[PDB]
RNA sequence: UGUCAUUGG
DNA sequence: AGAGTCCAGCCAATGACA
DNA sequence: GGACTCT
């Protein structure tokens, strides 16, 4: 098969387990091509049919290569759409999108390489040629955060410059201005079974893909837990707190609540609980995170 | 004068009339053409029998006239509508308001020497949309010009958070329906209001539309404030039971919130979530229910049958206690003991921790619970046919009696009462073997969820569950079954003259069998009845309720604690005692 | 319904004191005619008539008249 | 049959609203409609849905629903729904309006930001609320009919006559995702509306990582009587494990309007559907599967819930009930002409009537002050106009002097006093008088009152 | 036009709608790789709407 | 439409006038419906007629046909009905769209218009009716 | 500016 | 005893038509 | 369609 269903499941601690997944959630985002733009559609569907449709193209697929540049927002990505109908192959796959990568150290782009299976993919089917009427598609889709300007539109070289700022301003006062992603793969961890539902392709390796994920995961984590300060004194609801003077831990931040359960409490969010702070080991929860993602990488190479 | 009518456009009539009145009006012309002229100038209806035509008479005639639909209603600036939907983050006395209305709808600032830094300050940096010059008494809308600020005038920004709009539900059908909170700033287009006060407007979130009015006049936002807050109308002012409550699954959540034992701290304190700030463990380590709801009422209150020194003496907490409007509820014993304020905390703490309860541990029922195999069903099933022939056999043997003439026939009303006694003893045997049923699952399957819903008081009763596993029962149109036809039947799927009780509306089957087409036929007819009567009775209930609501409304009571109309003493105390109802 | 000496309905107003307005609210469309047929001069004390002369009616916080004392602002 | 009959007619009256694939000709038709963007046939139907091609001209969608609480906000027959659901395309709809002005061709040829050289609106250009479709100047003063919706839509095609007078007709689309407040409903009768758009994150979840889309509460579909919910989410289940025949072929499930088979069949139907598919199960997993009871997970504690929850697929139908196509503000606008009150529509930014019984509702508050100020006209719609104490009528001014012309041809001079009333009481006081109805009006000259000190009184008991 | 991914759980479901649509194999050789009764839903029920061709030209005079 | 019939008639029903309507036909108009939808025209069907008046005195073994009027011919534009794939009962060879089931009619303002079925006024029962207590009414018709 | 048709709570 | 007269819930939303 | 009033 081009594409098979796969699961790695790593047993875990639950606290630690489930502080991987939510920082996985949280963390690792893949960007959407929700900055569509359509510049000739005489074809049989609606703009908003194809703007939605090409907004969810698996691109982690085709640029995967990149993937950490593309996680960390150093780098973004294009697809474009030129297709007409035709006597034969009548349809369109996903190997008519020409894909491009934008290095924003440069505004860079340039074009990746195609995979010959995304010619086994379908995403429209021409109605019956006529060579009387026309039935084209034009469409761009740019990766969600890359900022439009003369700088990018400077580098489209394949496409008319002219009906692209016209469409654009057609279309720009309803792009979603806020970030727009995906996670990658669908992570659960029932009662601390860490599980990674994932796609594995025939034509590169997954496990260098994961290890790039997993790793940035493990970096940003750390991070995250290295720059995380739990506020003392008294207390009003909306952070975590401490009140030493009663003992007691109000918890409302999920990473709070994952630290101080790792380490014998069962709290919930926006919730007091008597713990006391100094049974609190920074170092050994990093320790166990790093094993952990040792061992995520492991049950990974043996898929 | 022209006032009355001005020049209408759109791309008079009583100018019309009186240019067909003064077409008349020449020395050389009898009266009867001028007469006629001047009556259908005035009143058509005294010489004819048609209706919209244009005349005086048009302004007092009917329910469009002119004081019922302009003068004590009206359509009114700074208003909205929208969609509604539930918030949590709402309580009773708040209500969420989207984005288009907060943007649109402005609020009054007026100029005195308290607020002229403010106003000042708004004006410097772009904020004040209108600006209202009492002295010269004229509104400016702001799109830099020059405005002298002098007390009396008022400027008009967007409206703030915390601002009593006046919110209500279609049709206000008692007073509870209009009330007046806090603006709080929500996201979507729809107006969220809390689950709480919704059984008091009889709103469900299927697509109920509610409105908005701001009232920015300083004697209103005091009468806003005091006299409309949802806190000053906790009590009903008749039955005294609490407006306010809890709904669905918050009765269920009660209810085994109640029932929980054995719990932690951790798992009490993860329950109370906000609340669990001041709770305090004396010296126990393992917690139950009743100290969570012993926590939660919070007073050492005793009342017969319900409350002893602030715990809970009843075997379980069922809707009477949480629900609004009910005549058990522990918020109307928490505002009897020391004010409403005491009772909407409640309620909002309440609401809180039973949510709470249903984010921990859930509930759901599912299929499994109400039908796990097929052995009840057909056991009822045989039951139902081996009594039915029985039944159907009894009836053929007194007819045959009947008959070849040895005793002497009933009348029809009579014969008609023994069948109608036969098949109601059917029904109720069916009932018994439902309640069998409950007992025997709840002793078997102690966590079965309908069952669970049916003990807490929500909706699911042994006639419900009758219908769903034993039978349908007999169909009633106006009392009696349905009347017979053409050939003395009602179908054709019945011989003429059919003494088949089954083709006169007795249904056999239920819900999980699924009924039969003849069943279908008397459940359809029973249905359509209903929505046809209501239907019909909607509008005659609505005409009765103004006319007693025109003829009542007059009616106060007095400085001296009397009920009076005009200059009527009716009543020497009001509600018998010279104390609120 | 029973405050005048006989049953009166909720459709008519026959004994009670009801103003011209307050029948023309509620229903009637020879009202002012009868009113100006018999000359009424009729006092403005119920809701009908409060709202068509723009009145605060005397219901709740109506139901009192409310004064300014100007003394204690004159005497400094 | 399964359910009770209210609940048929219910769904019978929804059923015609759902969104479908409503026309062939989307992008011909200048006409208003409502379609839904990625359509799914119905697999558990009926042969007469099969023969009349509605199933083939797809009326819905199949999402997978949870009958549970989620936290509480499930009350009242709202709906959670997947945030990542809806950015997919889920239950998606395009709403098509049909715009249609006739202009004068001296209009036409003599706000205007979506215009173009020729006059009229450019394609693919999405309109705001204040926007005109074409140019139409009478005389400059341009009288162009306007766009009026809430949202924006892109203009789709324009067709233009060219006669004695211009007919422009627009037909604008606009793709609307499920937001707050958006009506949706069953094949059951089940409908409401959504109240929470939760992310995928805070979601509760099964052993293969799936979360729900729609999340419905199990309290109303037992306390309504849908009995056929349950049975359809076990049979669009069990095609979902087994969806061909023996033959390979894609066969629906017959599960008939009026259904004369019994549930047992359809759980023996179900058995061998999740038979064929697993070879080998735990027949407490089997009995699992055939009545889709799953084990969930706190999407926060990662934790099992108590009782396991009915999790399944069903054929779920967006209603033509959209948020913004009811949501109404006014601030300020037009008043009309006779009245001086504010005016109706919603496409002409009309008010809110205040009714009757709000009014009733507001004396019954006993806020008096409240019921004056919405009762009468505005503070800034202010004058100052006299009336006559003898004749009744309004005074007028001829050159600054407050005259009563009735009483000056009648050789006297009464009193004016200045009035504060709404100007429709005036209008219905000049109609009376215009009847022949003389109303006069009389005004207190009440005796200055003076404040006298007054005892101490206690109320509190002697005891 | 197609999605791409699923709706529900967002898995790529585009090579089983070559493999299903152009192919034209059957339900059972297309649904031996697709093991979510979501995916499966959607490889079994989502069509492509029956469409006329677009009338051109968009604006007409 | 084909209509002949006797008018007036004098002279002892001896001399008459008679109207006569002939050669009635009907053509489908020259377009699809969906080009009559964006275009702005109707769906309308034309159909002809023509109508002679003239009046017929009979003699012992002759018929006096003198023709007084006479009207050869677009009249009256009659509604079409769009059927089953856009196919009219006029138009015996069109392609059939293979979606469209049809039932409307396209108005003269591209409004399309859809129709219910109606219960007749005529009773096919006699009707029984009680005016006043031992009277009763027997209303039929023919 | 009003009628008619359809629909919602 | 029989005809005249007035009365028939509230608040909406679209489209077509004069 | 139905209740109150004058005839
Ligand atoms: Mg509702
Ligand atoms: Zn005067
Ligand atoms: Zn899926």
């Amino acid at each position: 098969h081009p594409r098979e269903e796969n699961s790695i499941v790593v047993e875990l601690e639950p606290s630690l387990a489930t502080f991987i997944k939510q920082g996985f959630n949280n963390l690792v985002k893949w960007p959407l091509l929700n900055i569509g733009i359509v510049l000739s559609n005489t074809s049989t569907a609606v703009n908003e049919e194809w703007l939605t449709a090409v907004e969810h193209i698996p691109t982690m697929k085709i640029f995967y290569k990149h993937i950490h540049k593309i996680l960390t927002r150093e780098m973004g990505f294009l697809v474009y759409l030129k297709r007409s109908q035709s006597e034969r192959d009548n349809y369109i796959t996903l190997y008519d999108f020409d894909y491009y990568i934008i290095d924003k150290d440069t505004n860079s782009v340039t074009m990746v390489d195609k995979p010959t299976e995304l010619k086994e993919t379908l995403l429209h089917v021409f109605q019956e040629y006529r060579l009387k009427s026309s039935q084209t598609i034009e469409l761009i889709a740019f990766s969600s955060g890359t900022v439009i300007n003369e700088d990018i539109v400077s580098k489209l070289t394949f496409l008319d410059v002219e009906v692209f700022n016209r469409e654009y301003n057609n279309v720009k006062t309803i792009i979603d201005p806020d970030f727009v992603f995906r996670s990658p793969f669908i992570v659960i961890s029932p009662m601390g079974k860490l599980t990674f539902f994932v796609e594995v392709y025939s034509w590169f390796d997954f496990k260098s893909c994961f290890k790039d994920i997993i790793d940035f995961l493990e970096g940003a984590l750390i991070a995250n837990i290295h720059n995380h300060m739990i506020k003392v004194g008294n207390c009003d609801e909306t952070v975590s707190s401490y009140n030493p003077e009663s003992g007691m831990l109000f918890v409302n931040d999920l990473m709070t609540m994952n630290i101080v359960n790792f380490f014998g409490c069962n709290s919930r969010l926006e919730s007091y609980h008597r713990f006391d702070m100094t049974k609190v080991d920074v170092e050994l929860f990093i320790k166990a995170l790093s094993d952990a993602c040792k061992k995520i990488l492991s049950a990974s190479n043996r898929l | 004068p022209l006032i009355i009518r001005p020049a209408i456009s759109f791309w008079n009539e009583l100018t019309y009339l009186l240019g067909m009145i003064v077409k008349n009006c020449n020395l050389n012309a009898d009266e009867q053409v001028i007469q006629k002229a001047v009556i259908e100038y005035d009143d058509i209806k005294i010489i004819s029998n048609n209706t919209t035509s244009i005349n005086l008479s048009y302004i007092t005639s009917g329910k469009n006239n002119m004081i019922r639909s302009y003068i004590v209603a009206r359509r009114k600036d700074q208003t909205a509508r929208s969609v509604i939907g539930p918030s949590t983050s709402i309580t009773v006395n708040e209500v969420g308001m989207p984005a288009y209305i907060r943007n649109t709808l402005t609020e009054k600032i007026f100029v005195n020497a308290f607020t002229v830094d403010k106003v000042k300050q708004l004006l410097a940096s772009n904020q004040v949309k209108f600006y209202f010059n009492k002295r010269l008494n004229q509104l400016t809308r702001i799109r830099k010009n020059k405005i002298h600020l002098l007390p009396g005038d008022w400027v008009e920004v967007a409206v703030q958070e915390y601002t009593s709009i006046i919110f209500g539900r279609q049709p206000s059908l008692h007073r509870y329906n209009v009330i007046a909170s806090s603006i709080r700033a929500t996201e979507g287009d729809t107006i969220k209001i809390s689950p709480g006060i919704a059984n008091s407007q009889n709103a469900d979130f299927d697509g109920d539309e509610e409105w908005m009015i701001l009232e920015q006049n300083p004697k209103a936002v005091i009468e806003q404030s005091i006299l409309m807050y949802p806190t000053t109308l906790l009590k009903h002012d008749i039955h005294g039971a609490p407006v306010y409550g809890s709904i669905q699954d918050e009765i269920v959540a009660a209810y085994s919130l109640f029932r929980i034992q054995d719990l932690c701290l951790d798992e009490v304190l993860n329950i109370l979530g906000k609340y669990g700030r001041e709770f305090d463990p004396k010296g126990k380590c393992k917690f139950s229910g009743k100290d969570i709801y012993t926590y939660l009422i919070g007073e050492k209150i005793n009342y017969p049958g319900l409350l002893k020194d602030g715990e809970i003496i009843a075997n379980d907490v069922d809707s009477n206690f949480v629900v609004a409007m009910r005549h058990l509820s522990l918020a109307g014993l928490l505002s009897d003991h020391k004010s409403n304020v005491e009772g909407i905390n409640f309620i909002i703490k309440s609401s809180y921790v039973f949510k709470r309860y249903l984010s921990i541990y859930g509930f759901g029922v599912t299929f499994k619970d109400l039908r796990p195999n097929s052995t009840f069903t057909n056991k009822l099933e045989a039951i139902n046919v081996e009594k039915i022939e029985l039944i159907k056999e009894a009836y053929a043997k007194y007819l045959n009696d009947v008959r070849d003439g040895k005793i002497v026939p009933l009348s029809k009303a009579l014969e008609a009462d023994y069948v109608e006694s036969m098949l109601s003893n059917l029904t109720n045997l069916n009932i018994r073997e439902i309640e069998e049923h409950m007992r025997q699952t709840l002793i078997d399957d102690p966590d079965n969820n309908l069952l669970k819903m049916a003990k807490a008081g929500y909706k699911v009763n042994p006639t419900e569950l009758m219908y769903i596993l034993g039978t349908y029962g007999q169909q009633r149109i106006d009392g009696e079954p349905a009347e017979t036809r053409v050939l003395g039947r009602v179908l054709p799927y019945y011989l003429p003259d059919s003494k088949d009780p089954e083709g006169r509306g007795y249904i056999l089957n239920s819900l999980t069998k699924g009924l039969t087409g003849s069943q279908y036929y008397f459940s359809m007819l029973v249905a359509r009845s209903q929505s046809t009567d209501i239907v019909c009775e909607t509008s005659r209930t609505g005409t009765l309720a103004r006319k007693i609501i025109k003829k009542m409304e007059d009616m106060v009571v007095d400085g001296y604690g009397q009920v009076v109309i005009g200059n009527t003493l009716i009543k020497y105390a009001a509600n018998y005692t010279k104390i609120l109802g | 319904l029973c405050a005048s000496y006989e049953p009166e309905s909720v459709n008519k107003f026959k004994f009670g004191a009801a103003s011209t307005l307050k029948r023309a609210t509620f229903g009637d469309n020879k009202a002012l005619l009868n009113a100006a047929l018999h000359k009424k001069s009729e006092p403005i004390n119920d809701n009908s008539s409060c709202h068509f002369f723009s009145k605060v009616p005397n219901i709740g916080t109506g139901y009192y008249k409310y004064f300014i004392d100007l003394g204690l602002l004159m005497r400094m | 049959n399964h359910n009770s009959g209210p609940r048929a007619i219910l769904g019978c009256a929804q059923a015609k609203q759902a969104i479908s694939c409503l026309s062939s000709d989307i992008r011909n038709k200048i006409d208003n409609g409502i379609h839904l963007m990625y359509p799914e046939r119905p697999i558990v139907i009926s042969k007469a849905l099969e023969t009349s091609k509605i199933a083939a001209n797809c009326f819905g969608q199949h999402v997978t629903i949870a009958l549970m609480s989620y936290k509480g906000i499930n009350q009242e027959d709202g709906i959670i729904i997947k945030k990542q659901f809806i950015q997919r395309g889920g239950l998606d709809i395009v709403t098509a309006k049909k715009h249609q002005v006739e202009i004068p061709l001296e209009n036409f040829n003599n706000a205007y930001s979506k215009l173009e050289s020729n006059g009229l609106v450019r394609l693919n250009a999405f309109l705001e609320s204040g926007d005109a479709m074409a140019r139409n100047i009478s005389s400059s003063f341009d009288v162009s009919e306007k766009y009026t919706d809430m949202y924006k839509s892109r203009v789709e095609r324009v067709q233009v006559e060219l006669t004695d007078k211009v007919k422009v007709r627009v037909l604008t689309m606009k793709e609307r995702r499920p937001i707050l407040g958006d009506k949706f409903t069953t094949r059951t009768s089940q409908k409401g509306t959504v109240a929470y758009v939760a992310d995928e994150t805070e979601l509760p979840y099964d052993e293969n990582g799936i979360t729900p889309d729609v999340i419905i509460n199990s309290t109303s579909i037992f306390s309504r009587k849908t009995i056929s919910m349950l049975i359809e989410v076990i049979l669009t289940a069990a095609y979902s494990a087994k969806p061909y025949n023996n033959k390979g072929e894609n066969r629906p499930v017959c599960f008939p309007s009026s259904n004369e088979t019994s549930i047992d069949t359809y759980m023996q139907f179900a058995k061998q559907c999740y038979e064929h598919s697993n070879p080998k199960l735990s027949d407490e997993e089997l009995s699992d599967k055939i009545f889709c009871e799953k084990i969930l997970y706190d999407p926060e504690t990662d934790k099992p819930y108590a009782s396991k929850v009915f999790f399944g697929p069903i054929y779920y139908l967006r209603l033509r009930h959209l948020t913004q196509d009811k949501a109404t503000v006014r601030c300020r606008g037009k008043k009309t002409k006779l009245i001086r009150q504010a005016n109706e529509g919603r496409k002409r930014g009309g008010g809110i009537k205040f009714g009757e019984m709000e009014r009733d509702c507001l004396i019954a508050h006993g806020a008096a002050n409240t019921i004056t100020e919405v009762l009468k006209d505005s503070e800034e719609d202010y004058q100052d106009v006299y009336v006559c104490e003898n004749c009744g009528d309004i005074a007028a001014q001829i050159k600054g002097i407050n005259t009563c012309l009735r009483c000056s041809k009648l050789n006297l001079s009464p009193l004016l006093t200045k009035i504060d009333t709404t100007h429709v009481s005036k209008v219905f006081l000049t109609q009376m008088n215009a009847r022949g109805v003389k109303v006069k009006l009389d005004f207190e000259r009440r005796p200055p009152s003076f404040y006298k000190p007054l005892d101490k009184v206690d109320l509190k008991p002697s005891f | 036009v197609f999605q791409l991914v699923c709706s529900t759980c967002g898995k790529d479901i585009s090579h089983e709608r070559y493999k299903l649509i152009i192919r034209k194999k059957s339900l059972k050789d297309v649904l031996v790789s697709v093991k979510n009764e979501c995916c499966r839903l959607k490889l079994s029920t989502q069509i492509e709407p029956q469409r006329n061709l677009t009338v051109q030209p968009l604006l007409d005079i | 439409l084909t209509v002949k019939r006797p008018l007036l008639s004098f002279k002892n029903n001896t001399e008459r006038i008679m109207i006569e309507i002939s050669n009635v036909k009907v053509t489908p108009p020259d377009y699809s419906p969906i080009i009559a939808s964006i275009k702005g025209k109707s769906y309308d069907a034309l159909a002809t007629f023509t109508v002679n008046i003239f009046k017929e005195v009979m003699t012992k073994e002759g018929i006096s046909i003198t023709k007084i009027s006479s009207y050869e011919g677009h009249l009256i534009k009659i509604p079409l009905l769009i059927g089953y794939g856009n196919k009219n009962p006029l138009d015996t060879a069109k392609y059939l769209v293979p979606n469209v089931i049809g039932g409307v009619f396209i108005n003269k303002q591209s409004v399309e218009k859809v129709g219910i079925n109606l219960v007749e006024k005529i009773t096919t029962w006699p009707k029984f009716r009680v005016v006043k207590p031992n009277s009763f009414t027997f209303s039929f018709s023919s």
